[PDB]
RNA sequence: AGGGUGUGGCUCGAAAGAAGUGAACCCUUCCGAAGGAAAGGGGCGCAAGCCCUUAGUACGAGGAAGGGCGAUCGGGGUCACG
RNA sequence: AGGCAGCUCGCGGGGUAGAGUGACAGAUCGGGGGCUCCAGGCGCCUGGGGCUUCCGGUCUAACUCCGAACCCACGAGCGCCGAAGAAGGGGGGAGUGGGUCACUCGGCGUAAGGUUGGGUGGCAAAAGGGGAACAACCCAGACCUGGGUUAAGGCCCCAAAGUCCCGGCUAAGUGCCAACGAAAAGGCGUCUCCAGCCUUAGACAGCGGGAAGGUGGGCCCAGCAGCAGCCAUCCUCUAAGGAGUGCGUAACAGCUCACCCGCCGAGGCUGGAGGCCCUAAAGAUUGGUCGGGGCUCAAGCCGGGCGCCGAGACCCAGGAGG
RNA sequence: UUUGCUACAUCGAUGUCGGCUCUUCCCACCCUGGAGGUGCAGCUGCCUCCAAGGGUAGGGCUGCCCGCCCGUUAAAGGGGAG
């Protein structure tokens, strides 16, 4: 049986966030700061903000910022022997190191 | 376990001489006297003392001290029966038919059973007497096995009342053994 | 000839007991080395014990007039 | 069918209910014997040895056998108590369907051939893991050795006795 | 925990898994029976636990060292534009240890920085000297401190 | 015979078939002997049952005696030159 | 069963291949790869053996010189046995 | 002129193994306390019904308050390849889309030389040595000739080398089998090891006696005169005895059981586990085995050990080709 | 021994049920031999174990197999060998 290949699926727990940090948007002072080209980034889905969310398929990773697009960033990451581009709002972005 | 050092010990009776040489045993007793051979001993040493008998052997197993002590229990009955008789009595109860028997030189003969026709008859082994007298049958001899067996012998003979008969106690039967002469 | 006192460890699912009739035994001989092997010698076969699972925990030297056993005495 | 078709683990647990419809009702339905809270003396329990299943259909006759053994020993209620410990969560499956459509040209083979709820079992896991345990005084452990030993007989795997 | 640390291969390089076929060609280790020096650490350490199964390895002595290196022969050389020439004597240093050494120039001053893949020759006796699998561990494959250094001069 | 007070000669090992002397026994299979003076010096060691051949020559001595003292107890024998008589 | 293969036996060998300007065959001397002994000596180990020495020595795959002998070898066919 | 099939460090991601269920969702066993209703019996008690609380236990592919090993991203470092033989870009020409098996973690299904997944390895297209022969099992990647050393395995003969050593065990030819070939139970058959209980203030066993009486108490019972159906129980007593065990008997009677004494001077006894072995264990395909021969203080097994043979792998020498 | 699945082999053929004749095998023994227990007075019983040397029919209905039955016999054993 071929699984569908719906854009949030095989997520029952990816999705899934610890109790502890329920409820609307906290930490705002990550927001806050801003990025600009040459940083280094580490995507972290919020699973509750249902803008902008990226794709599974690149989840937990290392991002570069690479410019900026209206109130969202834009992303380079290498996932094979390729290139891709992740524009995104901010708020599942978390700086490196 | 294992037993380190058996040693045991036999006071040989007077009245008797005794004779030991190539692991061959030959005992002489006023009764009597038998040769046994014991090459079969191995893992025993057997020392003839001019007095007694010394046995002796180093780190035997479970298997070997019950053979020592089996050697054992034989030579004095070799001793016994050179000294003292070995009378094995052998009672016949019979219901319905009286039962005779005579002797055929080295060979027993048994009839007159329940009803059969036929004749019984058994081993006896060489050297070894046995009588009748009357409802008893007498066993003589030295040897203790040579009586037993022969005793045995007969009493293989009349156990053929046993087939599709619940056993009716007839036939020959050992009774007693050993009076002291 | 100086007698030795053997106590170690040895398993098969967990046959430890430190006392007298599943666990450990008694050695006659002249040093370590010569003892040591003994115990390789019996408990490796005779009951399936690789020297994996020995782990002899006290050796020592007992004194020719105290021994439990009056098997072991006796046969000197 | 034989006890030896399902001694050994074919795939994962199979537990809930609402996902699999229509389970066989188990054999066994009362898992508490004798007078609990009643004073006790020895404290003798069953241990097992290799993993694998149980069925149900087993240990509810070892039940039955365990309860006569004692009842005529001293009572029912009498100073001892009878507990079994684990429960038949887990479910089987067979392909019945060889029999039924295995003689009429219907798709028959490995065709579709999910299993179907017949049987449950008690799940065991750990090595060494309780089934089930006896209270007794001190004057009684003799026969509660075999009274144990006895249900044993009839479990498929082999166990282990044990004194406390 | 010494800097100077060797390794010698006895597998062959057929049934070699994925995983490891290339570490020991990264280890430049391309068929049994080679050698090479290293300085210990824990970035090193990785390579030999993954490619334990295969190999053995430990610290050296001087008394291997001075017999490991003296087997450079005419196709068994330095990086000396390739050639692996024949040492044979301070000479081949005396013209070229100009180009990344400084001030070894002496052929007992190797005691410090690198080397390349060397051919060795078979254990004398049998690697199954006392052993018969190779693959015991604690014993046949992996570290075995300084008693790789009898283990080398059986070589 | 095989007891304490025997002299023997070696099997095996790099011996082959020199004197020796029991002085103690050990175990089941290994006994406790020493050559006195032996031409090439027997070293006071363990030494298997097996390997070693009982003669007819005996001495008497006491239970774990030292070299000397069997070297001193071949004179009463006079086996400190009579090793070598069979 | 078959063929290639080693040792042979017996056979054909005019030319076409070697070869009397030396084949084939014997010695003697020399060089020597890796590799690699033994007797004896001493010591150790219950033993089975090892350790240093004898020694990388004798030995050795390969290659060089001399001599003595004196004409077939290489080659083809079959067969015996491995 | 960097590139990255590995590793280390730093820095992130994770809900799987596991674990928990009073942390949700469900599943599920019992007891205790309190409240409530009903039935029965004499306001009380018993049983049942519902509710609550407390205490205890049993599971979860579609439960997760937690949660590894582990795998992955990126930076730096190590390491390796690189201008003799070169990151990227372009271009010509293909075959390849039925795989299989071994190992390992799954699912389906009991199963399957079944099927269907993840990873690795051959094989396919991989000779050479062993496993008896052999696609796949292990060793190990064949330019050639020659020499030597070695691997997986083996070393009584076939057939190269050990009738090699120590210690111990097996009596069935059990066995002499990695990939392959027997379950539960029974065995004190044997061989080693843990407990517990009596033992020179005389142990077990063995051999004779006292081994008993009001009383054979007895209840109903002709009689049960322990032992017909329920059961108590005192001194005459002491180095010894029950108001008493099994045979028994219509009822007895009687023989014994329980206890001491007389000899007795070494251990004895009961639960425990393991190794090997016996039963369990029965198929012919036609005919008897571990390959056979044959092997039994082994030519088997276990603990170990010691020494060798063994290929084209590796070393060397000579020639050849890219 | 059938019967369920497996598709590894056979699709440029391994010719398919039964029966007839004929040979052989196996033992989970039907009888015959040996031994035993029994709720075995004896016969008849019932059951266990060893034992494959030999034997193990003749008919009716049914094409069979199976099955039902007739009258004797020691019984009228069951399976294999494409």
């Amino acid at each position: 049986v071929a699984r569908s290949k719906g854009y949030r699926s095989k997520t029952r727990k990816l999705l899934e966030k610890k109790v502890r940090e329920k409820g609307a948007i906290p930490k705002l002072s990550l927001l806050m700061h801003d990025y600009s080209q040459g940083e280094y980034v580490v995507v972290k889905i919020n699973p509750s903000i249902h803008k902008g969310m990226p794709h599974r398929r690149y989840h937990g990773k290392v991002g570069l910022v690479v410019g900026k697009r209206g109130k969202a960033y834009e992303v380079k990451v290498n996932i094979g022997d390729k290139e891709r581009v992740l524009i995104v709002r901010p708020e599942h972005l978390i700086p490196f190191n | 376990l294992k037993a380190a050092y058996i040693r045991e010990e036999i006071q040989i009776p007077d009245k008797v001489k005794v004779s030991l040489e190539n692991n061959v045993l030959k005992v002489k007793g006023p009764k009597g006297e038998v040769i046994k051979d014991f090459s079969y001993a191995k893992g025993i040493r057997i020392q003839l003392n001019e007095g007694k008998i010394i046995l002796e052997t180093t780190f035997a197993d479970r298997r070997k001290k019950a053979l020592l002590y089996s050697i054992i229990a034989h030579i004095k009955n070799m001793i016994t029966g050179t000294i003292n008789g070995y009378r094995y009595y052998l009672k016949v109860i019979s219901t319905h038919f009286p039962i005779s028997v005579k002797v055929s030189g080295d060979e027993v003969q048994v009839s007159n059973l329940i009803g059969e026709k036929n004749i019984r008859r058994a081993k006896i082994l060489p050297g070894v007497k046995v009588t009748v007298k009357g409802e008893d049958i007498v066993v003589e001899g030295s040897d203790i096995y040579n009586v037993a067996q022969t005793a045995a012998n007969i009493e293989s003979s009349t156990k053929i009342v046993g087939y599709d008969r619940r056993i009716f106690s007839d036939g020959i039967y050992i009774y007693k053994k050993e009076v002291i002469g | 000839v100086k007698i030795f006192m053997v106590r170690g460890t040895a398993i098969f699912s967990a046959s430890r007991f430190p006392t007298s009739q599943k666990f450990t035994k008694y050695v006659r001989a002249l040093n370590e080395k010569q003892a040591i092997e003994y115990i390789y010698s019996q408990l490796g076969g005779k009951n399936k014990i690789k020297r994996y699972n020995i782990h002899i925990q006290e050796i020592k030297e007992v004194k020719e007039d105290e021994i439990t056993d009056k098997t072991i005495r006796d046969l000197a | 069918r034989p006890g030896r078709c399902y001694r050994k683990f074919s795939g994962p647990a199979y537990t809930r209910r609402e996902y699999i419809p229509g389970i066989p009702m188990p054999k066994i339905t009362k898992f508490v014997m004798g007078n609990v809270n009643g004073d006790y003396d020895y404290e003798l329990r069953l241990i097992t040895t290799e993993k694998g299943q149980i069925r149900h259909n087993a240990l509810e006759a070892a039940r039955v056998i365990a309860l006569k053994y004692l009842s005529k020993k001293l009572a029912s209620e009498q100073n001892f108590a009878l507990v079994v410990t684990k429960y038949p969560h887990h479910v089987i499956r067979e392909n019945k369907m060889m029999a039924f459509a295995g003689a009429d040209r219907l798709q028959d083979g490995m065709r579709l051939s999910f299993g179907k709820p017949i049987g449950t079992a008690a799940r065991l896991e750990k090595l060494g893991e309780l089934v089930m345990y006896v209270r007794v005084k001190k004057e009684h452990l003799e026969a509660a050795k075999e009274a144990l030993k006895i249900a044993s007989s009839k479990l498929p795997i082999r166990t282990k006795i044990e004194i406390s | 925990m010494n800097e100077l640390i060797g390794v010698i291969r006895i597998r062959g390089w057929a049934a070699t898994p994925w995983y490891i076929q290339d570490t020991l060609s990264m280890l430049r280790l391309k068929n049994a029976f080679n050698a090479m020096i290293y300085p210990k650490d824990s970035s090193i350490q990785g390579m030999l636990n993954l490619v334990s199964s295969y190999v053995t390895w430990g610290e050296l002595n001087d008394e291997g060292l001075r017999l490991l290196v003296s087997k450079l022969e005419i196709s068994r050389g330095k990086k000396v534009n390739e050639e692996y020439v024949k040492d044979k004597l301070n000479v081949d240093f005396q013209s070229f240890v100009e180009s990344i050494k400084d001030g070894k120039l002496r052929l007992n001053k190797l005691d410090e920085i690198f080397s390349l893949p060397i051919r060795l020759h078979p254990p004398k006796g049998g690697f199954k000297g006392k052993v018969s699998r190779p693959f015991r561990a604690g014993g046949e494959f992996g570290y075995r401190g300084d008693k790789i250094n009898e283990l080398i001069r059986r070589m | 015979a095989i007891e304490i007070g025997r002299i023997c000669v070696k099997t095996r090992g790099r011996e082959a078939g020199k004197k020796c002397v029991i002085v103690d026994i050990i175990d089941s299979n290994f006994v406790l002997v020493t050559g006195p003076k032996e031409i090439n010096g027997v070293k006071r060691r363990r030494v298997n049952i097996l390997h070693i051949e009982p003669t007819d020559k005996k001495v008497e001595i006491n239970k774990g005696a030292t070299d000397q003292e069997v070297k001193q107890a071949i004179e009463q024998s006079g086996l400190t030159d009579f090793i070598k008589e069979a």
